[PDB]
């Protein structure tokens, strides 16, 4: 109708004896696969930067930096320790309409230069899911590359809906 | 959207 399901937790591995203040930073997306596809409106996605911020309640202040209208957009929120380590849930989410529980997993980081991160949303029966590709830097290899859709595939993404950001000089540095 | 990965949608 619109959508891949989301695959089992099973066939989403995380990253063994995680380390929350070397995670810690600045992360560029510098790729993104999901089963919500895309307008494709203009074509080109510009990359954006996540900073996660290690507070004394092993949460994470998260702020994105991206840019958009002439205007630095900054979206700030809160990823609270999930069931194991290397995994978030998202809290503090009421008003607004819309009970969004997100589930975010580090599958895999160096923690000095790669990371994939897996997302998870629960609300209304059918759900959407990204694997999100962070670096310390906005190059991307051809490797890197290839590590990341091999991923995607395994997890039942085709490659029309893999993305990899243009990088930009504005607001995200 | 500009913030197209991670916790889609959010606010």
């Amino acid at each position: 109708s619109d959508l891949i399901p989301a695959p089992p937790l099973s066939k989403v591995p995380l990253q063994q004896n995680f380390q929350d203040n070397q995670f810690h930073g600045k992360w560029y997306v510098v790729g993104a696969a999901g089963n919500v596809l895309l307008r494709e409106d203009k074509d080109p996605l510009k990359m954006y930067a996540t900073i996660y911020e290690l507070k004394e309640d092993k949460s994470y202040n998260v702020t994105s930096v991206g840019f958009d209208d002439k205007k630095c957009l900054y979206k700030i929120r809160t990823f609270v320790p999930g069931s194991q380590p290397g995994e978030f849930t998202l809290g503090r989410i009421k008003s607004e309409p819309g009970g969004t529980s997100w589930l975010v997993r580090v599958v895999s980081t160096n923690y000095n230069q790669h990371a994939m991160v897996f997302f998870k949303e629960v609300a209304q029966n059918r759900e959407t899911f990204n694997i999100t590709l962070y670096g310390r830097t906005k190059e991307l290899t051809s490797e890197l590359k290839e590590n990341f859709i091999r991923f995607s595939k395994s997890l039942g993404l085709p490659e029309n809906h893999i993305v990899f950001p243009v990088p930009i000089d504005q607001c995200i540095d | 959207l500009v913030f197209f990965a991670e916790d889609v949608g959010s606010n």
